[PDB]
Protein backbone atom coordinates (compact mmCIF):
# COMPACT_ATOMS: atom_id res chain seq x y z
CA UNK A 1 0.00 0.00 0.00
CA UNK A 2 2.80 2.37 0.92
CA UNK A 3 4.47 1.78 -2.43
CA UNK A 4 1.35 2.50 -4.44
CA UNK A 5 0.34 5.56 -2.46
CA UNK A 6 3.89 6.76 -3.01
CA UNK A 7 3.71 6.22 -6.76
CA UNK A 8 0.57 8.35 -6.86
CA UNK A 9 2.48 11.14 -5.13
CA UNK A 10 4.26 11.15 -8.49
CA UNK A 11 1.46 12.50 -10.67
CA UNK A 12 1.81 10.61 -14.00
CA UNK A 13 5.51 10.84 -14.84
CA UNK A 14 6.48 7.24 -13.96
CA UNK A 15 9.83 8.08 -15.59
CA UNK A 16 11.79 6.05 -13.04
CA UNK A 17 8.83 3.79 -12.32
CA UNK A 18 7.95 1.97 -15.56
CA UNK A 19 9.40 -0.98 -13.75
CA UNK A 20 12.24 -2.43 -15.79
CA UNK A 21 11.32 -4.30 -18.91
CA UNK A 22 11.94 -1.38 -21.18
CA UNK A 23 9.68 -2.72 -23.94
CA UNK A 24 11.70 -5.88 -24.48
CA UNK A 25 10.48 -7.59 -27.63
CA UNK A 26 9.43 -11.18 -26.93
CA UNK A 27 8.30 -12.42 -30.32
CA UNK A 28 5.84 -11.35 -32.96
CA UNK A 29 2.10 -10.91 -33.24
CA UNK A 30 0.04 -13.61 -34.95
CA UNK A 31 0.05 -11.50 -38.10
CA UNK A 32 3.70 -10.40 -38.42
CA UNK A 33 4.21 -7.27 -36.35
CA UNK A 34 6.49 -6.91 -33.34
CA UNK A 35 5.35 -7.68 -29.80
CA UNK A 36 7.13 -5.14 -27.61
CA UNK A 37 5.82 -5.62 -24.07
CA UNK A 38 6.88 -4.49 -20.62
CA UNK A 39 8.46 -7.40 -18.78
CA UNK A 40 10.05 -7.67 -15.36
CA UNK A 41 12.96 -10.09 -15.54
CA UNK A 42 13.53 -13.06 -13.26
CA UNK A 43 16.54 -15.34 -13.15
CA UNK A 44 16.07 -18.96 -12.13
CA UNK A 45 17.66 -22.40 -12.24
CA UNK A 46 16.45 -25.99 -12.46
CA UNK A 47 18.92 -28.87 -12.21
CA UNK A 48 16.49 -31.73 -12.83
CA UNK A 49 14.79 -30.10 -15.80
CA UNK A 50 17.28 -28.72 -18.30
CA UNK A 51 15.21 -25.99 -20.00
CA UNK A 52 15.08 -27.19 -23.57
CA UNK A 53 11.64 -25.56 -23.57
CA UNK A 54 10.60 -23.95 -26.84
CA UNK A 55 10.21 -20.18 -26.69
CA UNK A 56 13.77 -18.87 -26.49
CA UNK A 57 13.80 -15.24 -27.56
CA UNK A 58 17.54 -14.65 -27.81
CA UNK A 59 20.15 -16.91 -29.38
CA UNK A 60 23.20 -15.42 -27.73
CA UNK A 61 22.49 -15.64 -23.98
CA UNK A 62 22.51 -12.70 -21.66
CA UNK A 63 21.64 -9.04 -21.28
CA UNK A 64 24.01 -6.40 -22.66
CA UNK A 65 24.25 -3.78 -25.40
CA UNK A 66 23.34 -5.95 -28.38
CA UNK A 67 20.38 -8.33 -28.49
CA UNK A 68 19.73 -10.81 -31.29
CA UNK A 69 16.48 -12.68 -31.74
CA UNK A 70 15.85 -16.38 -32.30
CA UNK A 71 14.00 -18.27 -35.05
CA UNK A 72 10.92 -18.29 -32.82
CA UNK A 73 8.71 -19.34 -35.74
CA UNK A 74 9.18 -16.02 -37.54
CA UNK B 1 -24.74 -11.13 -20.40
CA UNK B 2 -27.00 -8.75 -18.47
CA UNK B 3 -23.92 -7.89 -16.39
CA UNK B 4 -21.64 -8.00 -19.43
CA UNK B 5 -19.47 -10.86 -18.24
CA UNK B 6 -18.18 -13.02 -21.06
CA UNK B 7 -17.10 -16.65 -20.97
CA UNK B 8 -13.81 -15.80 -19.34
CA UNK B 9 -15.30 -13.32 -16.87
CA UNK B 10 -17.45 -16.22 -15.69
CA UNK B 11 -14.74 -18.86 -15.36
CA UNK B 12 -12.91 -16.53 -13.01
CA UNK B 13 -16.02 -15.83 -11.00
CA UNK B 14 -17.27 -19.39 -10.66
CA UNK B 15 -14.06 -20.57 -9.00
CA UNK B 16 -13.62 -20.50 -5.23
CA UNK B 17 -9.90 -21.28 -4.88
CA UNK B 18 -10.42 -24.99 -4.24
CA UNK B 19 -8.18 -27.55 -5.89
CA UNK B 20 -10.70 -29.07 -8.29
CA UNK B 21 -11.91 -25.66 -9.46
CA UNK B 22 -8.39 -24.33 -9.80
CA UNK B 23 -7.27 -27.45 -11.63
CA UNK B 24 -10.39 -27.11 -13.73
CA UNK B 25 -10.76 -23.44 -14.49
CA UNK B 26 -7.17 -22.89 -15.55
CA UNK B 27 -7.56 -25.63 -18.13
CA UNK B 28 -10.79 -24.41 -19.69
CA UNK B 29 -9.36 -20.92 -19.42
CA UNK B 30 -6.43 -22.22 -21.45
CA UNK B 31 -8.37 -23.83 -24.28
CA UNK B 32 -10.86 -21.09 -25.08
CA UNK B 33 -7.98 -18.70 -25.53
CA UNK B 34 -6.25 -21.17 -27.83
CA UNK B 35 -9.50 -21.46 -29.77
CA UNK B 36 -10.17 -17.73 -29.80
CA UNK B 37 -6.67 -17.38 -31.19
CA UNK B 38 -7.13 -20.04 -33.86
CA UNK B 39 -10.64 -18.94 -34.82
CA UNK B 40 -10.56 -15.16 -34.68
CA UNK B 41 -6.92 -14.07 -34.19
CA UNK B 42 -7.66 -10.45 -33.30
CA UNK B 43 -10.11 -10.71 -30.39
CA UNK B 44 -8.25 -9.75 -27.20
CA UNK B 45 -10.61 -11.64 -24.92
CA UNK B 46 -8.53 -10.84 -21.84
CA UNK B 47 -8.96 -7.11 -22.57
CA UNK B 48 -12.76 -6.93 -22.77
CA UNK B 49 -14.67 -5.08 -20.11
CA UNK B 50 -17.73 -5.87 -18.01
CA UNK B 51 -20.18 -3.16 -17.03
CA UNK B 52 -18.31 -2.58 -13.78
CA UNK B 53 -15.12 -1.96 -15.77
CA UNK B 54 -13.16 -4.96 -14.57
CA UNK B 55 -11.24 -7.12 -17.01
CA UNK B 56 -11.07 -10.86 -16.19
CA UNK B 57 -7.74 -10.52 -14.46
CA UNK B 58 -9.12 -7.51 -12.63
CA UNK B 59 -12.10 -9.56 -11.55
CA UNK B 60 -9.82 -12.39 -10.50
CA UNK B 61 -7.70 -10.18 -8.32
CA UNK B 62 -10.71 -8.23 -7.10
CA UNK B 63 -12.84 -11.12 -5.93
CA UNK B 64 -9.62 -12.81 -4.83
CA UNK B 65 -9.23 -15.93 -6.94
CA UNK B 66 -5.63 -16.90 -6.21
CA UNK B 67 -5.41 -20.01 -8.33
CA UNK B 68 -6.74 -18.23 -11.36
CA UNK B 69 -4.50 -15.26 -10.67
CA UNK B 70 -1.50 -17.55 -10.70
CA UNK B 71 -2.37 -19.00 -14.07
CA UNK B 72 -3.23 -15.73 -15.79
CA UNK B 73 0.16 -14.26 -14.92
CA UNK B 74 2.62 -17.15 -15.08
CA UNK B 75 1.01 -19.05 -17.94
CA UNK B 76 3.13 -20.47 -20.72
CA UNK B 77 1.67 -21.65 -24.03
CA UNK B 78 4.25 -23.74 -25.84
CA UNK B 79 1.85 -24.27 -28.72
CA UNK B 80 2.86 -22.30 -31.84
CA UNK B 81 0.45 -19.88 -33.55
CA UNK B 82 -0.86 -18.96 -30.07
CA UNK B 83 2.32 -17.92 -28.27
CA UNK B 84 1.44 -14.21 -28.21
CA UNK B 85 -1.02 -14.92 -25.41
CA UNK B 86 1.63 -16.24 -23.04
CA UNK B 87 3.20 -14.05 -20.37
CA UNK B 88 5.94 -16.07 -18.65
CA UNK B 89 8.31 -16.10 -21.56
CA UNK B 90 11.82 -17.48 -21.33
CA UNK B 91 14.71 -15.55 -22.79
CA UNK B 92 18.31 -16.87 -22.60
CA UNK B 93 18.63 -20.27 -20.97
CA UNK B 94 22.25 -21.40 -20.70
CA UNK B 95 21.60 -24.94 -19.60
CA UNK B 96 20.32 -25.13 -16.02
CA UNK B 97 19.71 -21.39 -15.86
CA UNK B 98 16.76 -19.71 -17.54
CA UNK B 99 15.75 -16.06 -17.39
CA UNK B 100 12.03 -15.32 -17.57
CA UNK B 101 10.01 -12.24 -18.59
CA UNK B 102 6.81 -12.08 -16.53
CA UNK B 103 4.66 -9.65 -18.49
CA UNK B 104 3.37 -6.48 -16.87
CA UNK B 105 0.75 -5.01 -19.23
CA UNK B 106 -2.15 -4.85 -16.77
CA UNK B 107 -0.44 -5.22 -13.38
CA UNK B 108 1.54 -1.98 -13.08
CA UNK B 109 0.20 1.38 -11.99
CA UNK B 110 -0.33 2.71 -15.51
CA UNK B 111 -3.69 1.21 -16.39
CA UNK B 112 -6.96 1.99 -14.65
CA UNK B 113 -7.73 -1.35 -13.01
CA UNK B 114 -4.29 -2.73 -12.41
CA UNK B 115 -4.39 -5.76 -10.13
CA UNK B 116 -1.91 -4.28 -7.72
CA UNK B 117 -4.09 -1.19 -7.45
CA UNK B 118 -7.04 -3.52 -6.86
CA UNK B 119 -5.49 -6.07 -4.52
CA UNK B 120 -4.26 -3.58 -1.98
CA UNK B 121 -7.00 -0.95 -1.95
CA UNK B 122 -9.86 -3.42 -2.04
CA UNK B 123 -12.06 -4.34 0.89
CA UNK B 124 -11.04 -6.91 3.46
CA UNK B 125 -14.12 -8.83 2.29
CA UNK B 126 -12.01 -10.11 -0.59
CA UNK B 127 -10.46 -13.34 0.72
CA UNK B 128 -6.76 -13.89 0.29
CA UNK B 129 -5.64 -10.31 -0.24
CA UNK B 130 -2.35 -11.48 1.19
CA UNK B 131 -1.72 -14.75 -0.61
CA UNK B 132 -2.29 -13.13 -4.02
CA UNK B 133 0.75 -10.92 -3.49
CA UNK B 134 2.83 -14.05 -2.87
CA UNK B 135 2.51 -15.09 -6.50
CA UNK B 136 5.89 -15.07 -8.22
CA UNK B 137 6.06 -11.78 -10.17
CA UNK B 138 4.02 -9.54 -7.87
CA UNK B 139 6.09 -10.51 -4.85
CA UNK B 140 9.45 -9.77 -6.43
CA UNK C 1 26.61 -17.77 -61.15
CA UNK C 2 24.97 -16.39 -58.00
CA UNK C 3 26.99 -14.37 -55.53
CA UNK C 4 26.77 -15.43 -51.93
CA UNK C 5 26.91 -13.12 -48.91
CA UNK C 6 27.20 -13.64 -45.17
CA UNK C 7 23.68 -12.51 -44.26
CA UNK C 8 22.21 -15.12 -46.59
CA UNK C 9 24.35 -17.75 -44.89
CA UNK C 10 23.38 -16.90 -41.29
CA UNK C 11 19.72 -16.96 -42.30
CA UNK C 12 19.90 -20.05 -44.50
CA UNK C 13 22.04 -22.05 -42.08
CA UNK C 14 19.37 -21.46 -39.45
CA UNK C 15 16.72 -22.56 -41.94
CA UNK C 16 18.69 -25.80 -42.42
CA UNK C 17 18.41 -25.87 -46.23
CA UNK C 18 21.58 -27.47 -47.56
CA UNK C 19 20.23 -26.96 -51.10
CA UNK C 20 20.72 -23.23 -50.58
CA UNK C 21 24.21 -23.92 -49.21
CA UNK C 22 25.22 -25.76 -52.38
CA UNK C 23 26.77 -23.25 -54.81
CA UNK C 24 29.01 -22.05 -51.98
CA UNK C 25 31.96 -24.35 -52.68
CA UNK C 26 32.14 -23.29 -56.34
CA UNK C 27 31.79 -19.66 -55.25
CA UNK C 28 34.19 -19.95 -52.32
CA UNK C 29 36.91 -21.64 -54.34
CA UNK C 30 36.40 -19.30 -57.30
CA UNK C 31 36.47 -16.01 -55.41
CA UNK C 32 39.56 -16.99 -53.31
CA UNK C 33 37.27 -16.51 -50.29
CA UNK C 34 37.69 -18.45 -47.04
CA UNK C 35 34.97 -19.38 -44.58
CA UNK C 36 37.13 -17.71 -41.91
CA UNK C 37 37.19 -14.08 -43.06
CA UNK C 38 35.76 -10.71 -42.01
CA UNK C 39 32.92 -11.24 -44.49
CA UNK C 40 31.76 -14.47 -42.84
CA UNK C 41 31.82 -13.35 -39.21
CA UNK C 42 29.83 -11.00 -36.97
CA UNK C 43 30.95 -7.33 -36.89
CA UNK C 44 30.36 -6.80 -33.15
CA UNK C 45 30.33 -10.10 -31.27
CA UNK C 46 32.52 -12.14 -33.61
CA UNK C 47 31.20 -15.47 -34.82
CA UNK C 48 31.26 -18.19 -37.45
CA UNK C 49 28.46 -19.65 -39.54
CA UNK C 50 29.26 -22.86 -37.63
CA UNK C 51 28.23 -21.17 -34.38
CA UNK C 52 24.95 -19.89 -35.83
CA UNK C 53 24.38 -23.43 -37.06
CA UNK C 54 25.01 -24.77 -33.57
CA UNK C 55 22.65 -22.23 -32.01
CA UNK C 56 19.77 -22.97 -34.39
CA UNK C 57 20.10 -26.70 -33.78
CA UNK C 58 16.45 -27.69 -33.92
CA UNK C 59 15.74 -31.31 -32.98
CA UNK C 60 19.48 -31.83 -32.54
CA UNK C 61 19.62 -32.38 -36.28
CA UNK C 62 21.44 -29.64 -38.13
CA UNK C 63 23.15 -31.37 -41.05
CA UNK C 64 24.42 -28.17 -42.67
CA UNK C 65 27.08 -28.32 -39.95
CA UNK C 66 28.58 -31.40 -41.61
CA UNK C 67 28.24 -29.58 -44.93
CA UNK C 68 30.37 -26.51 -44.22
CA UNK C 69 32.89 -28.40 -42.10
CA UNK C 70 33.70 -30.51 -45.15
CA UNK C 71 33.96 -27.33 -47.22
CA UNK C 72 36.87 -25.72 -45.38
CA UNK C 73 38.53 -29.13 -45.34
CA UNK C 74 38.69 -28.68 -49.12
CA UNK C 75 39.99 -25.14 -48.50
CA UNK C 76 42.82 -26.74 -46.39
CA UNK C 77 41.89 -24.54 -43.44
CA UNK C 78 39.77 -26.09 -40.67
CA UNK C 79 41.47 -25.23 -37.39
CA UNK C 80 40.83 -21.50 -37.26
CA UNK C 81 37.03 -21.38 -37.28
CA UNK C 82 36.30 -24.58 -35.39
CA UNK C 83 38.29 -22.89 -32.61
CA UNK C 84 36.31 -19.71 -33.21
CA UNK C 85 36.05 -17.54 -30.11
CA UNK C 86 33.42 -14.88 -29.77
CA UNK C 87 35.51 -11.70 -29.62
CA UNK C 88 33.11 -9.83 -27.34
CA UNK C 89 33.80 -8.95 -23.69
CA UNK C 90 30.56 -10.50 -22.51
CA UNK C 91 31.56 -13.55 -24.54
CA UNK C 92 35.26 -14.29 -24.92
CA UNK C 93 36.29 -17.85 -25.72
CA UNK C 94 33.01 -19.59 -26.46
CA UNK C 95 33.48 -22.23 -29.17
CA UNK C 96 31.21 -24.70 -30.89
CA UNK C 97 32.32 -27.28 -28.34
CA UNK C 98 31.14 -25.23 -25.37
CA UNK C 99 27.73 -24.99 -27.03
CA UNK C 100 27.51 -28.62 -28.12
CA UNK C 101 28.10 -29.49 -24.47
CA UNK C 102 25.33 -27.08 -23.48
CA UNK C 103 22.93 -28.57 -26.01
CA UNK C 104 23.28 -32.26 -25.07
CA UNK C 105 24.51 -33.57 -28.41
CA UNK C 106 27.06 -36.35 -28.06
CA UNK C 107 27.29 -36.57 -31.84
CA UNK C 108 28.08 -32.90 -32.35
CA UNK C 109 30.79 -33.17 -29.70
CA UNK C 110 32.18 -36.25 -31.43
CA UNK C 111 32.29 -34.61 -34.86
CA UNK C 112 33.99 -31.37 -33.82
CA UNK C 113 36.68 -33.23 -31.89
CA UNK C 114 37.28 -35.59 -34.81
CA UNK C 115 37.52 -32.56 -37.07
CA UNK C 116 40.19 -31.20 -34.72
CA UNK C 117 38.34 -29.14 -32.14
CA UNK C 118 40.31 -27.91 -29.15
CA UNK C 119 39.35 -29.13 -25.69
CA UNK C 120 41.35 -26.68 -23.56
CA UNK C 121 39.27 -23.81 -24.92
CA UNK C 122 39.03 -21.14 -22.24
CA UNK C 123 35.69 -19.31 -21.91
CA UNK C 124 37.16 -16.53 -19.77
CA UNK C 125 34.56 -13.79 -20.09
CA UNK C 126 31.80 -12.12 -18.09
CA UNK C 127 28.76 -14.34 -18.54
CA UNK C 128 31.15 -17.14 -17.69
CA UNK C 129 32.49 -15.15 -14.71
CA UNK C 130 31.50 -15.28 -11.03
CA UNK C 131 30.03 -11.76 -11.00
CA UNK C 132 27.60 -11.51 -8.08
CA UNK C 133 25.52 -9.04 -10.16
CA UNK C 134 25.31 -9.96 -13.83
CA UNK C 135 24.39 -13.66 -13.50
CA UNK C 136 25.71 -16.60 -15.45
CA UNK C 137 26.53 -20.26 -15.08
CA UNK C 138 29.98 -20.62 -13.52
CA UNK C 139 31.76 -23.76 -14.52
CA UNK C 140 35.52 -23.95 -14.81
CA UNK C 141 35.57 -21.82 -17.99
CA UNK C 142 36.91 -24.94 -19.65
CA UNK C 143 34.98 -27.66 -21.52
CA UNK C 144 35.03 -30.88 -19.50
CA UNK C 145 34.18 -28.79 -16.45
CA UNK C 146 31.10 -27.71 -18.38
CA UNK C 147 30.31 -31.34 -19.13
CA UNK C 148 30.96 -32.14 -15.49
CA UNK C 149 28.61 -29.46 -14.15
CA UNK C 150 25.95 -30.46 -16.71
CA UNK C 151 25.30 -34.19 -16.18
CA UNK C 152 26.93 -35.20 -19.48
CA UNK C 153 29.08 -37.94 -17.98
CA UNK C 154 29.28 -39.62 -21.38
CA UNK C 155 30.80 -36.47 -22.83
CA UNK C 156 33.14 -36.28 -19.83
CA UNK C 157 34.46 -39.76 -20.51
CA UNK C 158 34.86 -38.99 -24.21
CA UNK C 159 36.82 -35.75 -23.81
CA UNK C 160 39.16 -37.57 -21.44
CA UNK C 161 39.56 -40.88 -23.28
CA UNK C 162 39.37 -39.73 -26.91
CA UNK C 163 42.41 -40.29 -29.11
CA UNK C 164 42.48 -37.08 -31.15
CA UNK C 165 42.99 -34.77 -28.16
CA UNK C 166 42.79 -36.10 -24.59
CA UNK C 167 41.43 -33.49 -22.23
CA UNK C 168 43.62 -32.16 -19.44
CA UNK C 169 41.91 -33.25 -16.23
CA UNK C 170 43.97 -30.71 -14.26
CA UNK C 171 43.18 -27.52 -16.15
CA UNK C 172 43.19 -24.05 -14.61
Amino acid sequence: ITILDTEKSFLKCMRKAFRSGKLLQVGYTPDGKDDYRWCFRVDEVNWTTWNTNVGIINEDPGNCEGVKRTLSFS
Amino acid sequence: DSVGNTVLHALVEVADNTADNTKFVTSMYNEILILGAKLHPTLKLEELINKKGLTPLALAASSGKIGVLAYILQREIQEPECRHLSRKFTEWAYGPVHSSLYDLSCIDTCEKNSVLEVIAYSSSETPNRHDMLLVEPLNR
Amino acid sequence: LKLYDRRSIFDAVAQNNCQELESLLPFLQKSRKRLTDSEFKDPETGKTCLLKAMLNLHNGQNDTISLLLDIARQTDSLKEFVNASYTDSYYKGQTALHIAIERRNMALVTLLVENGADVQAAANGDFFKKTKGRPGFYFGELPLSLAACTNQLAIVKFLLQNSWQPADISAR
